[PDB]
């Protein structure tokens, strides 16, 4: 005889962070489309974070990213081909620099998605962080057109919001793409357009930067006769909409009563 | 099928080698499972002529006087050893494969055997060893080395798929090679027929079974051994030469997938009758086996006056009595097309699988009979000096194959290739197809020998194989999948996570056969298995499992017997059967438990599993609860059902002792649930910024009352501001009224918007103490610090 | 694959018996027919097709059963993985590309595929494919494939 | 602009390029399945904690921090975990806690670290008393992890 309705050994039950779940789902969505996930370093060179992406200093466009500038020596920032690069250190303001690193280290055609923690000097409120996550996308190859960028996002939406979802593209500006664009997806439930991220056809100058850096490293040009599209989307804003989180500050808050709430989710 | 290189090379002269051939057949759709070199014959073996045979008095041996260049004697015990035939003479000193030791001059029963005459097995050309090889007395100049007329051969062991029955004929194979571009040589049936009546009639009483049936007439037969080239050919193909006529029929069969049989006219009587067998009918078939026919068996019979008697098992094997032998002078030649299904059933029915049945089961050229008769009769005229009649006896009139619409554009579209139209039509033509019209869609009518060509798709595969599957480029498709295909993988993905979380929690996955032993139904105390096997691998695997745990309990024992595990935490996900096929998840615990290897205190048994299971569902974000309930296969004291998110999904408990004993096992704990588990949708619960209220209290309840009910009531009554509620201590005895016990509960309260006033709390702690006693329960200590 | 067909001999079937069992069809409906343990996952490409519309790509793993003698490299109970990609304009060039991708993913850049014509009642053209295993340095015969058969599509639409 | 999906065989040097990312994901997943709760902590660091938690000084610093408590870049992952622990004891009052966090750390070179923290009474029976906790509880959980990862685990003093 035993009271079988009696509690059992208190073995701990784990869980994954909301961002991990969201990032995972996103990565799966694109894996099904032939994209592979790779990461980049959080501490970057001004060259990779800005210059290589067609974003020079004193440029009005560089104001789109409030940079955290770093200092200190003894630190070894390593480049794409493992080599020891230089440049003013800073915390990457977006995952974009990674599409330059990847391109100098591989050859087209290819599909990549790169998730990552990004940093920006900004005031932390209920829907704004200085430390958040993005998910970049980059598909390069001969004959790649903007019709493909639009199809990718269409697929992203369907996968994220169902058959009654739909995408919308509006021209927007980014120094690393041309044509450039911002896209929104239709959220049937909340019944409204969510501005998800920006995108566009990789910029001529970005390809040139890649090949120039390649030469300097002894590699042969690989992006002379190919085109490609890239995109980037904020993760928290989407995780919040999706998991119904009211305050973006929770993610990095570390509160268990909060985190524990996502054990179930997948 | 055995494919002798030199034989095939007779139809396809330009063949490069057996290696290149193997390659060509691979691309044509025929895989060779082996290549063998086969007739090594030492120089010591020579051709000889038996001038005379003399039996040794008192023995059952014979003294053969052989012309082997010079005259030599040899002793033989072979029944067929007679004068007038040619034999393979292995001279003293010869190294024969079949014996290992050297051949020599030896004394046997008074005579000096100068070497010995060989049998197929001794020369090593066939497995047969019950008689001498019999050659034509003039096959060669006495004493010439046999190699000089019997070279080694290379034989390919070819796989011939059911769709290509035409390939069960060497000439059929030749045609495919021709389509590739090789020149094709078809044998010419030079016949010198004689217009005269056939001394017998044909009466096909069952056209269902014998759709097309012909009979040839050859007389003036001089039965004798086959030429060396034919014996070599037949041996290489796995068959054994018998004589002139019989060999010609096997040769032609092997040549053009057309079984045929020569009936000695001595036994035919007034005519051949193709009919079903009368129940009980007997027949001693060619394999010397005395059989009894089933009324569903098609039979080749003869009749004389008012009597009808079986002659052979139509399309399977001929009778022993009508078999063509040395004294035969005339025959009736059967060349037909039998009903595949019929042959199929008869063949099975009697456990016979013959070169003939095989081909009829796979199908024969519905209009190949007449051409086959010429080939055979021609050969019979050449090798047996047969005088052939001009007419045949025919019954049935098959219709030619119909035209098939063919579009070179579709061929290229389906394959993803871009072969020019002309190239395609030429291929088709080489395969013997007729092509009419000028496109874009053609009228392509195949050769009657291609049973496998009926659809346009069938024709595009012809183009592909002759062009070569390697000429089809590689590509990847792009497209937006149709809407009803979205998230179609959710289910599969859901169960995968489950397995993965389990393996991460500590459970070891195990795969157990889906079968079941009908007895275990009784052993493990379960209702009987609903599905059974009409043809099990064994009676222990005669049913389909109804539960997943029995297989686990078994693997446990088997693991204790081979190796000796101290513990074991297993799990298995599998399809179970009963009313409906359903997916189950089952787990099993066993052994000492969790603790310190060098220490002693440990965590195990029921509550160890129950705890591990609590984590699982905690991880899956689902409500887990175990209420007591009985289960035949469980321990009455350690038994309860499982309630995931309210609904009952399975059970959990200790394996009933008696079972443990019959199986000689320690206490085994386990569970089994039904998948898929429920889905609890997220409903984010924004945490409260404010502090929580902490208060303790014990509930005095009789030992029998389940913890579950108490907890349920306490929570239910704790009000809408209850945060936690955990049992931190269970006690019973002095000073409490024995048969009772106290439950130490840790309680928490919290308000989303503001803090809670002592009024709200101490009052809520009363709303409970109220219904707590109103339900018949005490309160060892209220508002406990 | 009809009865008494020589092609049906390619699969040694386990035949089942017993009543009260409800075998459910593609659209959840209660179908009939002689019960047996599936001899391959293939029947699933028929079930899926009557329950969805093209274009699409599916892969279906599954336990299969065959009455056979169990040795060191032979089982009566094993697993297969089917693949089925239907859609307007789908060609054999795509089947070849899929397997090429399968190989690369399974054996590296020095891997390669090989296709030879083989027979299956449910495809035409039909084929068997082998992948090159650089390490063991030999061709592994992996599985069969081909362009879905006209009669299979007709069966689906008729049902 | 119409919608379309591209088709192509990716260039060879792109094969298995995702292995690394996939490897770390399994790690997080096995951890969550073993019992560990994941936590995300800011990549920043308080220069003082270098002294507080007894660590060598942070190599990288911020020319423009959000605050002086966030003026450096973390060198260890455990300090942030020890902190979240306290903060959790102050807001709510967890009896136990088995945490883990995977994050980029900085010092000489940027590197990825995995850190875990245990705390509280331990494993046992809620209504009972005997319990499993402290060093050997973690050491045990860690033994399972590597047991699961099929890797040799050893702890020398
Ligand atoms: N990474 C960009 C978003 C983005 C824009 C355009 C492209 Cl193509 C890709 C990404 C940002 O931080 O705003
Ligand atoms: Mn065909």
């Amino acid at each position: 005889r035993v009271d079988v309705s009696l509690p059992g050994a208190s073995l701990f039950s784990g869980g994954l962070h909301p961002i991990t779940l969201m990032e995972r789902e996103l990565v799966e969505i694109f894996r099904a489309l032939g994209y592979q996930a790779v990461e980049g370093p959080e501490v970057e060179s001004e060259f990779f974070n800005f210059d290589a992406l067609n974003i020079p200093e004193h440029h009005p466009a560089r104001d789109m990213w409030d940079t955290f500038w770093l200092t200190g020596e003894g630190f070894r920032l390593e480049g794409p081909l493992g080599e020891e690069v230089e440049g003013r250190l800073l915390l990457r303001t977006h995952t974009s620099p990674m599409q330059v690193r990847y391109m100098v280290a591989h050859t087209p055609p290819f599909r990549i998605v790169v998730p990552g923690r990004v940093f920006r000097f900004e005031q932390t409120d209920a829907t704004h962080e200085a430390v958040f996550h993005q998910l970049e996308g980059l598909v390069v190859g001969e004959g790649i057109a903007m019709a493909h960028l639009k199809g990718a996002i269409y697929e992203l939406a369907q996968a994220l919001f169902g058959p009654d979802s739909k995408v919308r593209f509006q021209p927007v500006y980014f120094p690393f793409v041309e044509p450039g664009a911002q896209f929104a997806v239709w959220w049937p439930e909340g019944g409204k357009w969510l501005e998800l991220g920006g995108a566009g056809m990789v910029h001529p100058k970005v390809f040139q930067a890649v090949d120039a850096y390649r030469e300097r490293l002894g590699l042969p040009p690989a992006y002379r006769g190919v085109t490609g599209f890239a995109f980037g989307l904020g993760v928290e804003r989407l995780a919040m909409l999706r998991y119904g989180i009211p305050d973006i500050r929770y993610f990095f808050g570390g509160r268990l009563k909060f985190l524990e709430q996502f054990k179930g989710v997948l | 099928m055995r494919v002798p290189f030199s034989w095939l090379k007779a139809y396809v002269p330009e063949l490069e080698s057996p290696e290149v051939l193997e390659e060509r057949l691979a691309g044509l759709g025929f895989e060779t499972d082996r290549i063998e070199r086969v007739f090594p014959i030492p120089r010591g073996v020579v051709f000889a002529r038996v001038l005379e045979a003399h039996p040794i008095p008192g023995t059952r041996l014979k003294r053969l006087v052989l012309d082997a260049g010079r005259t030599v004697e040899v002793v033989s015990g072979a029944e067929n050893a007679r004068k007038g035939i040619g034999v393979a003479l292995a001279l003293p000193g010869t190294e024969l494969p079949g014996l290992g030791q050297k051949v020599g001059e030896r004394v046997i029963q008074g005579v000096r055997s100068f070497g010995m005459a060989l049998s197929p097995r001794e020369l090593g050309v066939g497995e047969y060893g019950g008689g001498l090889l019999e050659f034509p007395e003039d096959a060669l100049p006495p004493g010439t080395p046999l190699s000089e007329a019997w070279p080694e051969e290379v034989v390919l062991d070819l796989e011939v798929t059911p769709n290509r029955p035409d390939a069960l004929g060497l000439l059929g194979l030749a045609r495919d090679l021709h389509a590739l571009g090789y020149a094709l040589v078809e044998p010419e049936a030079a016949l010198k027929a004689e217009a005269l009546p056939l001394p017998f009639a044909l009466k096909v009483e069952d056209p269902e079974g014998a759709p097309h049936f012909t009979l040839g007439y050859a007389f003036g037969l001089r039965v004798a051994p086959s030429p060396l080239w034919m014996q070599r050919a037949l041996f290489a193909a796995g068959m054994r030469p018998i004589n002139n006529v019989v060999d010609v029929t096997n040769y032609v069969m092997l040549e053009r997938a057309q079984p045929m049989h020569a009936f000695d006219l001595r036994f035919v009587g007034e005519g051949i009758a193709v009919r079903r067998a009368r129940e009980g009918e007997r027949l001693k078939t060619l394999d010397g086996v005395e059989r009894t026919l089933h009324p569903e068996d098609l039979v080749i019979a003869g009749w004389r006056g008012e009597e009808s008697f079986p002659l052979g098992l139509a399309g399977v094997m001929g009778g022993a009595e009508s078999e063509v032998r040395e004294d035969t002078e005339a025959i009736a030649l059967e060349v037909a097309c039998f009903d595949p299904v019929s042959i199929r059933k008869t063949a099975r029915r009697h456990g016979l699988r013959t070169e003939a049945s095989h081909r009829f089961e796979r199908g024969v050229d519905p209009l190949g009979q007449v051409p086959a008769q010429r080939r055979a009769l021609s050969l019979l005229q050449a090798l047996a000096g047969a005088r052939v009649a001009e007419a045949l006896l025919e019954a049935g009139s098959p219709k030619p194959p119909e035209a098939i619409p063919f579009r070179p554009e579709y061929a290229n579209r389906l394959l993803g290739t871009s072969y020019p139209e002309a190239e395609q039509i030429a291929i088709l033509k080489r395969l013997g197809c007729r092509v009419e019209g000028e496109g874009p869609t053609y009228r392509v009518t195949p050769p009657s020998h291609r049973l496998d060509l009926r659809l346009e798709e069938d024709l595009v595969e012809e183009v592909a194989r002759i062009q070569g599957y390697e000429t089809i480029p590689l590509a990847l498709p792009a497209f937006f999948p149709a809407p009803d295909n979205r998230g179609v993988e959710a289910p599969y993905r859901k169960e995968q996570r489950l397995r993965e979380v389990l393996s991460g929690l500590g459970f070891q996955e195990v795969y157990t056969y889906s079968f079941m032993d009908p007895e275990d139904a009784r052993r493990f105390r379960l209702d009987p298995p609903r599905l059974l096997l009409l043809n099990p691998l064994a009676p222990e695997k005669a049913a389909l499992r109804t539960h997943l745990f029995p297989g686990l309990v078994r693997v446990l024992k088997e693991n204790l017997d081979l190796d000796r595990p101290e513990r074991a935490l297993l799990f298995e996900v599998g399809r179970v059967f009963r009313e409906r096929e359903e997916t189950h998840l089952a787990g099993l615990l066993f052994g000492e438990g969790v603790g310190l290897p060098w220490a002693k205190e440990r965590l195990s048994g029921y509550f160890l599993l129950k705890g591990y299971l609590e984590a699982l569902f905690a991880r899956l974000g689902l409500a887990f609860r175990v209420e007591a309930q009985a289960f035949p296969f469980l321990h009455p004291g350690v038994s309860g059902r499982v309630l995931v998110e309210g609904e009952e999904v399975g059970f959990l408990g200790a394996l009933h002792p008696e079972i443990a004993q019959e199986l000689e096992l320690p206490p085994v704990h386990l569970f089994e649930l039904r998948l898929p588990l429920p889905d609890k949708p997220l409903a984010f619960q924004d945490p409260s910024r404010h502090p929580a209220a902490f208060r303790d209290l014990a509930v005095v309840v009789p030992a029998p009352t389940p913890y579950g009910e108490v907890e349920a009531l306490v929570r239910e009554a704790a009000g809408p501001y209850l945060e936690s509620l955990a049992l931190f201590d269970l006690y019973q005895g002095p000073p409490l009224p024995e048969g009772h016990k106290s439950l130490a509960f840790h309680l928490r309260f919290r308000h989303p918007k503001r803090t809670l006033r002592d009024e709200e709390v101490e009052e809520a702690v009363s709303r409970v103490a109220e219904a707590l006693r109103a339900r018949g329960f005490g309160l060892r200590g209220l508002d406990t610090p």
